[PDB]
């Protein structure tokens, strides 16, 4: 779709 | 012309420009999604009136533009973009403009136009293309 | 808590944050840069107050963070962000609350922090980070 | 830097 | 999926 | 340890490496995929032996990381990675190896792994991932 | 003609292709770089020989492409790349080929050609070009 | 230059 991606890293207090 | 830079942001909903069947393109003021919010970004304005506007509203996300491709060509002495045309995956918007001179297109395969740069005086000057996934 | 996602900007250029020595890190707020100007997100506050605050400014874009980590624990039988550390590459802030629990840390040894995501209730519930180029 | 960097391709137009 | 993608620009030539 | 840095490709096909259940992690070679063709990166290799073999084989491309964990400590007193553990969106490998000493974990949210880079002596002294859309 | 796609990789060290002056591009072959190693892709070869063969080594990692240019035009009715010039940091080289028909342009202002892919059969029938930081 | 950059994080062990 048009929506630009990114790179996620995480989550971090689960 | 006076340059501008509108940077990145993470989609486009709206691409607003002059263009003079007789001339060239004028100014322009496109509407990023930046992380899903509208983003109105600064209006280029041509140093002139008497042009046409053209107001892209882009179906955003499901709509995207796979290609722009137009012509550039001299008016007035000065080599500028004298027309333009945007084509989605749902549809095509233009040529606006004069189709006459040097063309140029830039088709994507894949990736997305997050942002614009260029120059405008009189007409828009060049531009150019910031590209992401 | 409330979950919050600023998404992506292209650089940090202040961090804004409550922390309590007893308990756990408290709401947050990010100044990103947006194309070379500053860009206020939202301010993702905490369901109470009882909080220290703290103001991180990075000398943008020169220093940028190169580490965060922190400490993951229980308070009131909620597992949170109990301690945060963010490291520059010109120096290291904190750590900021209660330095026990689960350690996490996040080196960067190439990209930057270009936004963050997660929850807030009472606490930090959890975070996520954007890397990019 | 702290500046995060972009692909950009152009200018058409010179 | 697990397929790293890539921006890609073109085609020319059609 | 001897360095190493494979650098990054396109995606991961298979993953060797060697634990002992009383020390810390040994070598290991990556299987890449590289534009859709099985690349066989180089063998990282302890300086000793005596370990157990474990063979990740990913169901490439369905199959793939989305968190890589595992606790670090010291082993004769040098700092290593004693242990790893492989989550994919399909199960877990692991853990593998002595889970004692200072946990690590690098959930991904979005993105995936490309490329391994890091240092083998007589076990895994430290590593690092190369992350990519 | 038959398709190809030599995917990505981390820059370009020589591109060998082949021209005729009176019609077409030919078959070109690609050597990349892949994390500093010399990595020399598939033979695209043209169903014909004929061609005068032009061998451009870059001096990688100084010198890159910055503008790859041409005409389209057609041969024997099918539509093909009858010329190619390939601008580098350092210098230009080309054109090679017929300098008729259709101009196009991708000139880079940031960013790095990593990879090319597309279709030969008697000529270069098209070809895109994989573009990353 | 001409070499393409990645996102590297870690490392860890040290
Ligand atoms: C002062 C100004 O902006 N004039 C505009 C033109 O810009 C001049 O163009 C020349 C080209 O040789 C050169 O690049 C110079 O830096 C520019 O100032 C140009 O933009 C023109 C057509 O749109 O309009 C003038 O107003
Ligand atoms: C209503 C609310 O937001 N409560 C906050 C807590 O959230 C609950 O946490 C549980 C965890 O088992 C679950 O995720 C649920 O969806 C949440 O509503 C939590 O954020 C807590 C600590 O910060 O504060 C509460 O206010
Ligand atoms: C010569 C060699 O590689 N020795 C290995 C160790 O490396 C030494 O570790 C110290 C740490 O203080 C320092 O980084 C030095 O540069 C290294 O040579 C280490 O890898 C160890 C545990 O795996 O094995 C030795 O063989
Ligand atoms: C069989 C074959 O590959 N023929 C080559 C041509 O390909 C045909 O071109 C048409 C275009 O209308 C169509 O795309 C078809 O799928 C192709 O097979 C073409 O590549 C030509 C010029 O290079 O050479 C033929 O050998």
């Amino acid at each position: 779709n048009g929506k630009s991606q990114s790179i996620i890293v995480g989550p971090w207090g689960d | 012309g006076v340059t501008f830079d509108d940077g990145a942001y993470t989609g486009i909903r709206e691409i607003n420009f002059e263009y003079n069947s007789e001339t060239a393109i004028g100014g322009l003021r496109v509407t990023y999604d930046l992380n899903g919010m509208p983003f109105v970004a600064e209006d280029h304005k041509s140093f002139i009136t008497g042009f046409k506007p053209v107001k892209i509203s882009l179906e955003f996300p499901s709509e995207y533009i796979v290609e722009v491709s137009g012509y550039v060509g001299k008016v007035e002495g000065y080599t500028v973009i004298r027309s333009l045309t945007f084509k989605t995956n749902k549809q095509t918007y233009g040529p606006y403009g004069v189709t006459n001179g040097t063309p140029f297109s830039l088709p994507i395969e894949n990736g997305l136009i997050v942002g614009f740069k260029g120059s405008i005086g009189y007409w828009l000057d060049y531009f150019s293309i910031y590209l992401s996934l």
